[PDB]
């Protein structure tokens, strides 16, 4: 019989890269959770999710930071995510209708 | 304003 | 914040090559948010509308919510472990883990200061631990720094 490796059928998304900052707008909340929802809201019907995350990627990779007086003043951030996905990963919303 | 996580 | 839906073609033309996606609730959904700390933590000064934002996300993903907030690193371990547990995950096809505070890279902090090794978060997760979720999508959100380095940015050749 098949067995399974300990852990797979895993994505995760990370706000920003290894040894570096997420940045947060004190008003609007973090960059990436804005780029998030605003992705999946707009194509969870039609993207699948590391695609989607893709899409996140390239909103954050154009951000960048207003803080003037500070070293956060054009700052930058990349996201990134990780997967132990074996399929894709489709959300199917609202459906059945 | 922007800050770090 | 409104989720437009799939069509019914879009599902007939795509759900044979994708994960089995049509429990409702989809799954699980938890969002464990730190704002407030003391223990070097500066308050999470909008970290109130990322944890609004995802709530209303999830939900309207078809995902059944629970929610966390400003909890230690040893209430964040034990609270993760329950919600891993959860009877529910055999029934419903995916879950959603999302994870808002500070950190530094592959931990994140209690409200007390104490790290949570994200290691130990995915373990509980994982098809020894949470047999319930062997083979369905496990989707894993962590808005926190990796370390203290602020990226100045680079110019564009």
């Amino acid at each position: 019989k098949m067995r399974l490796p300990t852990r797979s059928d895993m994505i995760c998304g990370y706000a920003c890269l290894k040894g570096t900052a997420a940045m947060r707008n004190t008003k609007r909340g973090s960059w990436y959770i804005e780029a998030l929802a605003q992705v999946f809201s707009e194509r969870a019907c039609d993207m699948h999710v590391a695609d989607m995350l893709v899409k996140v990627n390239a909103l954050i990779k154009d951000r960048e930071g207003y803080a003037p007086g500070t070293e956060f003043h054009r700052c930058k951030e990349m996201s990134e995510y990780c997967s132990t996905l074996c399929r894709h990963l489709y959300l199917f919303p609202g459906h059945p209708p | 304003v922007d800050v770090a996580d | 914040m409104q989720v437009k839906p799939c069509t019914p073609e879009f599902y007939q033309t795509h759900f044979q090559l994708a994960y089995r996606l049509q429990s409702r609730p989809r799954g699980l959904a938890l969002v464990l948010s730190n704002v407030h700390f003391t223990g070097e933590l500066e308050f999470r000064s909008g970290g109130d509308v990322d944890h609004s934002t995802l709530v209303t996300l999830f939900k309207l993903l078809g995902y059944d919510v629970h929610v966390l907030c400003d909890q230690t690193a040893q209430e964040m371990q034990e609270k993760l472990q329950n919600f891993a547990q959860l009877p529910a995950h055999r029934v419903t096809d995916s879950c959603i883990v999302a994870l808002l505070s500070h950190g530094v890279e592959g931990a994140i902090y209690g409200v007390d200061g104490k790290l949570l090794q994200l290691q130990e978060v995915f373990q509980l997760f994982d098809n020894a631990n949470c047999p319930s979720l062997q083979n369905k999508p496990k989707m894993f959100f962590i808005q926190a720094c990796r370390g203290d380095e602020t990226d100045r940015g680079v110019d564009q050749q």
